[PDB]
DNA sequence: CGCTCTGCTCCTTCTCCTTCCTCTCGATGGCTATGAGATCAACTAG
RNA sequence: AUCGAGAGGA
DNA sequence: CTAGTTGATCTCATATTTCATTCCTACTCAGGAGAAGGAGCAGAGCG
């Protein structure tokens, strides 16, 4: 009920303006508030202390009080995230980066 | 002149409208104090104008000062800034001829021109009155 | 000692090498590199057991440049020695104190310490060889050593030959 | 020019993934370094003249890589290192499928 | 696992712009070129060239989050981009 | 030289004392860094990152360009606590067993069982704590919960164990029938916990031990992270790390003087707060403890965490957003005379910005020329790039007329007409903020743009500032043409309405073309038709024929709009006359009825820039856009339109 | 142990001498692919005349290794290799101490025991009686 | 702020929605997985209107009086009409269509009948006619067999996802539930008939576009969802928003608490 | 029904906190002691 | 050269 | 291949006579919200 809800609230916020913005935006962010099982905020104290990396997590307002905690726990970055991978200056598995392009030898044989 | 830009007679330029004077001062320091601590500035071997004045004079402690003026013609070119009296302020467009320009009977032909639409929708109905 | 193994070789592609002749351009790299390599995990590569069968698993390139990235698997012939084991090897050439010996792919250093207590270096020898006690060991005559352990180098590999036992002594 | 927070955020949703990296990597900040991969820590020691590489501590001699990271990167990670923590980069995922 | 591939076979737009200029790279590294030269010496349009009529010899590996992943041919692309 | 890889996994965790001591190249005993120029072999050494102008970097040689430093050693003389895990090592001391290495509080109990049983090691911490910090007691004999006069003799202590408080630097425990608790006694309980109780408190067997949470040793990072300083006339001021370092050293050297001679015990006890401060704040300069490091100059010390927490830190100000190069910035103007896609950049940038094209027999001989030209002549490129990475200069070189270039070398060659660009308004609030536009070189110093485009951007020319940046690759152009391309962002995903339009004059002009009252000579209408490029040469018949051949308005548009292209739109007033001739009507790109306005080319959905888009692509209505200004501005600029005062008058 | 391939293979711990026989056969394999493109002294000059053809002649460590190798192979004839393969495999010796015995020279048990401290411990000395003789006779066949 | 939260949403391959951690935040993308690019204020029929006026537009009777067919219409007249097997094909398509009032009424309870959809079928049906000048003064080609078997078969080509399995196909079904709704309550044999004079080359060649202009809109996998999403809300933003930082900060003691009751 | 025990509710502490660019000014970065005497190594010449 | 304070524009 | 004088380097001496102090203007920002910890209380089980 909470979503639905919530979405609601947003739209009077932005329809207040008159301006629209198409309903999959909104919808997103509204889903993503309320997939943990509670109406996560979107600040420090909320999204933030999820169990993403610490790498994506510490960029955003806690660096180092949450790179000890990392180090602490032993904590282990996947490196998918993409923040993670601008970090480290690698492509980050995203747009033109969320695959891998392979050579096709027996076309290559083939094309002669 | 789609936006607050603006288009400016070239000629009126060529005659001297809004040109302007650049003045920037320089300051040198001979040295520190005398501790085993000299240098000098007399052609030691191995911006854009002109020398205006060079002045040479040493502060209370007796250290050498040189102060350099440098002076350049600044003219208007497209999109040096320019405002009204009334807020309303827009850049240089690009600059027409005399002749290119709009011409009334009597051989008048502006100096500026602006768009209209700047008007309405800032409502300087004053910058109307003062033209 | 000696072993069959499946090794996997991560080789680059120039991109113009990218034409048909590509594939045995590949088998060719692969085969001249191979050839005479060393490594500490498993000692020295002598050749590539079923050479056809080329495993390519298709290639990758590099998001920085066109080259292409293959990681080709083989099976391989090897060799790898281990400590306390019995090789019988042959002297390339004579030391005053000890001897470099040959084991197959591997350059062994038989140290003087280890040799029998009674042999003793013989200058006048011509080689130079150890001819004081029974174990008469020279470029020319056969030998037979210990492995103590396995020394890793940058430029190759090498071990130590050991003859004070019982066994493994001069031919 | 800086190439500032939502300026990123910019080429991402234009899903420019190439060209993001470009402009972190090739425009500023290029830098090779050599990682242990038995303890992913900048200990190598890359006497590139000799073509010798080592990990005292480890006494690895074989498990060597080459990375590119931004210079700030290795920056940042020396500086974790000042506080005990060791940032361990590895080439190879735990779990392979 | 080539049979029941789930993708659908219309190439993304992302893909097409990454051979596009994966193509462009090689071509300008006097990689071989698949198709005759018509004084086009632009090696980005030389690849749009290529990719009109399905010359690229690239494979595509679309990776699930799972971590399979599927080998699409550019052949068998339906470009329409 | 040695493989490449790209990272896949990072993995956090505390330094073993042991593995500094062997990964560190040199131990620090001398807080002193000199004598005139040599340095003191027990600090800042060769064996750490060489300075300029020395090729050894502890034998790594290299110079110090491509070799970073390589960590030290300092074994404090006493442990001392680590600031930003003094708030754990309360929580974890909490919970063990005091001096006997055990858990207060076991499975045997149901709570720890839940507790036990949390796949989140964090979480499953945080229970834990919260529960066993209420047991006071670390009884031996504990009721079994199947059996309850059984008892498991767990506790091997047995005694009880005091409330421990936050104190400063210090910890304070009362006991429960209290003093200060020494630093050494949690290392003997940390090195007593079983592998087990790690676990169950989310700590790691290889990589997170809680007896390294105790500092013992320190490592020193090398130069590289406390640069050499001169920025005087020959004068250090070394960075605060340094300075901070040797402050730890002289307190460190005196703490062992006093425990070697006589130890005083009471005087022992305050130096090792402040080798213990002095730690602290290098760790960290801001705690609640009122105790703030300062610099002789009075400046508060720059920690560490200084130089990453909040902006300007070395994640934000230098990771997540960093300068760039290849990039331009200047202000902008209007110009109807450019398409889209295209924007005006000046000479004097053209000539600076560069690109690196490689030469192969496509364009070897066109960037022959260029290098001919010089780095002055604007096509003309700036650097050849040999295979060995010889960075020819034509700046200060003749060989410019003696070049003779080679396949796969590189040529800097200047930005050219086509060369993709990347526009970025600051702030760049969303996605159309940030476009790729082809390149016209201008002769003047000012950034050119198509009118219709600024919306998208939100910019303006009354003083707005642009930023342009280039791509440095064969690859990185076909991203940006083929995603960030202006005609592909013509419908903006924000709303489904289009982004771009007609606006300012070039709307208010073609309102005034397309009215049923306005009638366009022959000769007026020729220079018109050739106006339009997409023109085929053949003349519409005029409307009126004759009294005197006299085109409408809305013929001459027309003649813009692409064939086939079929657009219908009623308002109230629309009833196929159109007495008020409102609505809007087209039939294979004719207009029927209407005056064309907002509705019909502005940002509307339903709009004529809407349409075109879908039945002919992107890169056709772009030169729509162009096409519509060319005439309506052409048409405009021969019939005027102003304001005035006496239009405000009633 | 595991390969390449995904099917766990046990340690090959192959002979000397059947491994010379391999790289006899490799290299006659890669004989057979450039054209689609025994006694000491026997097979001392076939193995130079398969490594010169099959290399540019740079390889002359691995050149040397192959004759000593050859130098001190134990059992040459290959049709008589087979024999001394299941002589110790099919008794369930461990292929790293199968290797050794049937690359090196023994005739007697405690002489296998003292050259192998591995056997010393756990071999039955009776199996090894009965096979050193036969490949001792073996042995002096070559 | 915005943008971290949402900083890493991308629509795989699979169509689904995750985070980094895999964390499936949506199943299909905007619940519909076609791309916002793609979309127009499209009216729905079938929703306004009384009963009777519904049924006159679209219902189809070949025995009675009141919905006879005009023969004129088709190049067959009376042939078609007295047709039993084809009345019945005009039973079931219009049920479905009653049924599709009734549930369409149903989702939009205020009754509005416009939204964005994919694909603006009007454009289509008017550009077919100009296309080769449909004239409208001469019997169509068409017949009832071919339109309501054309309707159905477009319907099958309109794929989202591609899961051969039960699963997806049920997704599959409910994806373009909205779309087809609409397609059917402007592709009825009445309207197509007697408003759209249209040619078999002209439906055709029509239903061809649909497929393809349907496929164009389909959301391409890779996009950066989660990014553009929390751009799109943060630019109207800067242009009530104390509300707005009083919900994204979940801030659960609200300024002015207010209930609303029926 | 008091005793006790525990968890529940309440009531004070106790923390932490914000796009890009351009210029000028200016303070500042800092404290540390004398060379003499004697012996060894380094350079040159026979 | 670095910090700090300031004066602005987009 | 040694010995000559002279630069380089190591060690210490006299050591004066020698620093803790002058506080100080001064004052309001800007508060809100969320975690954390103790304290008291009321009721539930126990004696
Ligand atoms: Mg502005
Ligand atoms: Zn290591
Ligand atoms: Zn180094
Ligand atoms: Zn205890």
């Amino acid at each position: 009920a909470g979503r639905a809800a919530l979405y609601k609230e947003v739209y009077n916020v932005i329809a207040s303006d008159g301006s629209y913005v198409n309903y999959r935006h909104m919808a997103l962010l509204v889903d993503v508030m309320t997939t943990q099982g509670g109406l996560t905020s979107v600040t420090r104290h909320g999204f933030n202390r999820s169990n993403t990396g610490a790498l994506m997590r510490c960029s955003f307002e806690e660096t180092v009080e949450i790179l000890f905690e990392a180090g602490a726990s032993a904590e282990l970055d996947d490196c998918r995230g993409v923040s993670e991978n601008v970090i480290l200056g690698q492509m980050a598995p995203i747009g033109t980066g969320a695959f891998d392009v392979m050579i096709d030898e027996e076309s290559l044989v083939k094309y002669m | 002149n789609q936006e607050d830009s603006m288009i400016m007679n070239q000629s009126s330029i060529d005659r001297g409208l809004f040109r302007s004077l650049f003045f920037r001062s320089y300051m040198d320091q001979e040295k520190k104090y005398g501790m085993s601590i000299t240098e000098t500035f007399e052609k030691p071997q191995r911006e854009n104008g002109i020398v205006d004045q060079v002045l040479v004079t040493t502060n209370q402690d007796g250290l050498k000062f040189v102060k350099v003026r440098v002076r350049t013609t600044k003219i208007p070119q497209i999109g040096d800034k320019f405002a009204s009296r009334h807020g309303q302020k827009g850049t240089i467009g690009i600059t027409y001829r005399r002749e290119d320009m709009p011409f009334t009977a009597e051989g008048i032909v502006p100096d500026l021109i602006i768009n209209p639409h700047a008007i309405p929708s800032r409502m300087t109905v004053a910058h109307l009155i003062e033209c | 000692m000696f072993f069959i193994k499946d090794l996997s070789l991560n080789i680059t592609l120039h991109p113009s090498f990218f034409g048909p002749r590509m594939k045995q351009y590949l088998k060719t790299k692969l085969l001249e590199e191979v050839e005479g390599s060393c490594t500490g995990k498993f000692g020295y590569i002598l050749c590539v057991l079923d050479y056809d069968n080329i495993d390519i698993q298709r290639g990758r390139i590099l998001p920085t440049d066109g080259s292409a990235e293959f990681n080709v698997k083989y099976r391989a012939v090897v060799f790898k020695p281990f400590k306390g084991e019995v090789v019988d090897g042959t002297v390339v050439s004579c030391s005053q104190h000890g001897f470099e010996v040959q084991v197959g792919p591997m350059k062994v250093f038989v140290t003087k310490h280890l040799m029998p207590q009674d042999l003793t270096f013989n200058a006048g020898s011509n080689p130079p060889s150890y001819q004081s006690s029974e174990d008469v060991i020279t470029i020319k005559s056969r030998i037979r050593v210990k492995i103590e352990g396995c020394i890793s180098q940058v430029s190759s590999i090498h071990a130590i030959g050991s003859i004070k036992e019982d066994y493994l002594g001069a031919i | 020019l800086r190439f500032g927070e939502m300026e990123r955020d910019c080429m991402i949703a234009h899903g420019a993934a190439s060209f993001l990296k470009e402009r972190l990597m090739e425009a500023s900040d290029a830098f090779r370094v050599h990682i242990c991969g038995i303890c992913g820590l900048m200990t190598v020691i890359a006497k590139l003249n000799h073509n010798q590489f080592e990990c005292k501590g480890c006494d690895n001699k074989i498990d060597i890589y080459q990375i590119h990271i931004p210079y700030a990167a290795k920056l940042l990670f020396q500086e974790l290192m000042a506080m005990n923590i060791t940032p361990r980069l590895y080439t190879d995922r735990s779990r392979d499928f | 696992p080539k049979d029941q591939r789930a993708t659908t076979p219309y190439m993304t737009k992302y893909e097409r712009a990454r051979i596009l200029g994966t193509r462009a790279l090689q071509i300008s590294m006097n990689a071989p070129v698949f198709v005759d030269l018509e004084g086009e010496t632009d090696p980005l349009r030389i690849a749009m060239k290529e990719l009109a009529e399905k010359k690229i010899p690239l494979v595509i590996r679309r990776y699930l989050p799972d971590g399979s992943f599927e080998d699409w041919s550019v052949e068998e692309l339906i470009v329409d981009l | 030289s040695a493989p490449l890889r790209t990272v896949k996994e990072v993995q956090f965790g505390l330094f073993s004392p042991e593995e500094v001591r062997a990964i560190s190249v040199a131990k620090i005993r001398f807080p002193e860094t000199m004598q005139t120029r040599a340095k003191i072999g027990g600090l800042n050494d060769p064996r750490l990152g060489s300075i300029d102008r020395n090729l050894k970097c502890q034998t790594c040689q290299e110079g110090m360009n491509e070799c970073p430093g390589h960590f030290g050693h300092i074994d404090l003389a006493k442990p001392v606590f680590h600031v930003g895990f003094i708030a754990k090592i309360k929580k974890v001391c909490e919970c063990v067993c005091m001096h006997c290495g055990k858990l207060l509080l076991d499975e045997h109990n149901e709570l720890m069982r839940q507790a036990l049983a949390i796949k989140d090691s964090k979480k499953r911490f945080a229970a834990i704590w919260t529960l066993c910090k209420t047991k006071m007691v670390c009884e031996t004999d504990v009721p079994s919960e199947d059996d309850p006069t059984q008892l498991v003799s767990r506790g091997g202590c047995g005694n009880t164990q005091p409330t421990i408080r936050k104190d400063g630097l210090k910890l304070v425990g009362s006991w429960k029938k209290l003093r200060v608790l020494s630093t050494e006694e949690i290392l003997n309980i940390f090195k007593h916990i079983s592998v087990k109780d790690f676990t169950s408190l989310g700590f790691n067997e290889v990589f997170s031990r809680p007896e390294w949470m105790i500092l013992t040793c320190l490592p020193v990072p090398p130069p590289p992270v406390r640069p050499s300083i001169s920025f005087n006339e020959s004068q250090r001021g070394e960075d605060d790390l340094t300075f901070k370092l040797a402050d730890i050293l002289k307190a460190n050297i005196s703490l062992e003087t006093l425990e070697h001679n006589g130890a005083p015990h009471h005087a022992i006890e305050e130096a090792e707060s402040l080798l213990q401060f002095h730690v602290a704040t290098y760790m960290d300069n801001d705690i609640a403890g009122q105790p703030q490091a300062l610099q002789k100059s009075g400046r508060p010390v720059k920690s560490i965490r200084a130089r990453l927490k909040g902006k300007e830190g070395r994640i934000r100000g230098n990771l997540m957003g960093k300068r760039v190069d290849f990039s331009a910035r200047t202000v902008i103007s209007g110009d109807p005379n450019l398409e889209l896609d295209q924007v005006g950049v000046p000479k004097s940038i053209a000539k600076t910005l560069t690109y690196p094209e490689v030469v192969t027999p496509y364009n070897i001989d066109r960037l022959t020329q260029l290098v001919r030209n010089g780095p002055n002549e604007h096509p003309g490129a700036k650097y050849v790039i040999r295979d060995s990475g010889d960075r020819i200069d034509l700046r200060y070189s003749k060989r410019a007329g003696d070049i003779q270039l080679q396949y796969g070398w590189k040529v800097e060659r200047h930005i050219m007409d086509n060369d993709p660009v990347l526009f970025n308004r600051q702030p760049s609030l969303h996605k159309m903020s940030m476009m790729a536009h082809r390149v016209k070189v201008i002769p003047y110093s000012t950034f050119r743009l198509n009118l219709s485009v600024t919306s998208p951007y939100n910019a303006d020319f009354d003083g707005d500032e642009m930023n342009l940046h280039v791509p440095q690759s064969e690859e990185t152009r076909a991203e940006l043409s083929q995603l960030c391309a202006v005609p592909l962002q013509i419908v903006s995903p924000q709303s489904n309405k289009p982004c771009m339009g007609i606006v300012q004059d070039t709307l208010c002009g073609i309102r005034k073309l397309t009215l049923r009252d306005t009638f366009i000579e022959l000769d007026q209408v020729l220079n018109m038709l050739y106006w339009v490029p997409d023109w085929d040469g053949v003349i519409p018949t005029p409307a009126i024929i004759k009294p005197k051949p006299l085109w409408s308005g809305k013929q001459i548009l027309s003649v813009a709009i692409p064939n086939g292209i079929h657009l219908q739109r009623f308002d109230e007033g629309t009833t196929l006359l159109s007495p008020k001739d409102n609505g809007m009507l087209i039939i294979d790109g004719q207009i029927i009825f209407g005056v064309v306005e907002k509705k019909t080319v502005g940002s509307s959905n339903g709009g004529l820039i809407h349409v075109v888009t879908r039945e002919k692509g992107p890169q056709v209505c772009a030169k729509l856009f162009g096409n519509i200004q060319k005439v309506v501005n052409f048409w405009l600029l021969h019939n005027g339109f102003s304001t005035g005062i006496g239009d405000t008058i009633a | 142990q595991i390969n390449h391939q995904g099917e766990e293979e046990e340690l090959i711990a192959l002979n000397l001498s059947e491994a010379r026989l391999v790289i006899k056969e490799a290299l006659v394999e890669r004989r057979r692919a450039f054209k689609r493109s025994e006694t000491r002294e026997k097979e001392l000059e076939s193995i130079d005349v398969l490594l010169e053809q099959t290399t540019g002649g740079n390889n002359k460590d691995l050149k040397n290794t192959m004759q000593y190798l050859t130098n001190f192979s134990r059992f040459r004839d290959q049709e008589t290799v087979g024999a001394v393969i299941q002589l110790l495999k099919s008794t369930g010796l461990h292929p790293f101490e199968v290797a050794q015995l049937g690359s090196l020279a023994c005739d007697t048990a405690d002489e296998a025991k003292t050259l192998i401290p591995s056997l010393n411990n756990k071999i039955s000395d009776d199996e090894l009686e009965r096979i050193l003789k036969e490949l001792s006779n073996l042995e002096t066949l070559y | 702020r915005l943008v971290k939260a949402l900083e890493d949403i991308m629509v795989h391959y699979d169509n689904t929605t995750r985070n980094s951690l895999g964390n499936v935040i949506q199943f299909i993308y905007g619940e519909d997985g076609m791309d916002a690019a793609h979309i127009e204020k499209q009216s729905l029929d079938t929703i306004g209107g009384s009963d009777a006026a519904f049924e006159k537009r679209y219902r189809v009777d070949l025995l009675n009086t009141d919905h006879t067919l005009d023969p004129s219409l088709l190049e067959s007249g009376s042939e078609i009409l007295g047709d039993l097997k084809l009345q019945v094909l005009l039973d079931e398509e219009y049920k479905q269509l009653v049924k599709d009032r009734k549930f369409l009424r149903e989702v939009f309870v205020d009754g509005e009948a416009n939204w964005p959809l994919p694909v603006n079928i009007r454009r289509i049906i008017q550009n077919a006619q100009q296309t080769f000048h449909i004239d409208h003064t001469k019997p169509s080609d068409l017949t009832i067999k071919d339109i309501v078997l054309g309707v159905k078969d477009l319907q099958e080509n309109l794929l989202v996802l591609r899961g051969k399995n039960e699963i997806i196909q049920n997704a599959q079904r409910d994806a373009v539930t909205l779309f087809c709704c609409l397609l059917r309550s402007r592709l009825a044999t009445r309207r197509v008939l007697q408003e759209y004079r249209l040619t078999k080359q002209a439906f055709d060649w029509v239903l061809s576009n649909i497929e393809a202009q349907f496929l164009r809109s389909v959301v391409h996998p890779g996009e950066m969802v989660g990014v553009l999403a929390a751009q799109s809300i943060g630019e109207p933003a800067t242009q009530g928003v104390p509300r707005l930082k009083e919900i994204l900060n979940v801030a659960k003691n609200m300024k002015t608490p207010s209930l609303t009751v029926y």
